[PDB]
């Protein structure tokens, strides 16, 4: 699970 | 004239404050209309009573999952999903309102409010509005987020509609 939006 | 919508935010049921938004119907009319209609509940469903399930301080506050309350649900006024309308508008700074998605042409009801410039999201998420009043209330909501986005208190849209 890597929900968007993704951070930077 | 671009529409204005508001959300009244509560924390564990305690009123926190109101956030209003300008919706850029002049540039993204289809996407602005979905958000506007979900805010008014005019189609018989929408944001009222839904929660901000993912809050990452210094990045964004995410909500709009009114069906599953955890990032895996939501739906638009057009169907379960609709296309990325355009990427005219960019993620320029705090207050930008933009669509969350699960890849291209997967917009439903989930949205995020930036609390920083997030330019890496340009051309991947549809920008459709900004905060107009109550950015301080969005800033207060970050008090209940975490690096991984799990909230430490229940953050809800107690009321919403059009101004």
């Amino acid at each position: 699970p890597r929900p968007r939006p993704r951070p930077r | 004239v671009n529409p204005t919508v508001f959300f009244d935010i509560a924390v564990d049921g305690e009123p926190l404050g109101r956030v209003s938004f300008e919706l850029f119907a002049d540039k993204v009319p289809k996407t602005a209309e979905n958000f506007r209609a979900l805010s008014t509940g005019e189609k018989g469903f929408g944001y009222k009573g839904s929660c901000f399930h993912r809050i990452i301080p210094g990045f964004m506050c995410q909500g709009g999952d009114f069906t599953r309350h955890n990032g895996t649900g939501g739906k638009s006024i057009y169907g379960e999903k609709f296309e990325d309308e355009n990427f005219i508008l960019k993620h320029t700074g705090p207050g930008i309102l933009s669509m969350a998605n699960a890849g291209p042409n997967t917009n439903g009801s989930q949205f995020f409010i930036c609390t920083a410039k997030t330019e890496w999201l340009d051309g991947k998420h549809v920008v459709f509005g900004k905060v107009k009043e109550g950015m301080n209330i969005v800033e207060a909501m970050e008090r209940f987020g975490s690096r991984n986005g799990k909230t430490s208190k229940k953050i809800t849209i107690a009321d919403c509609g059009q101004l």
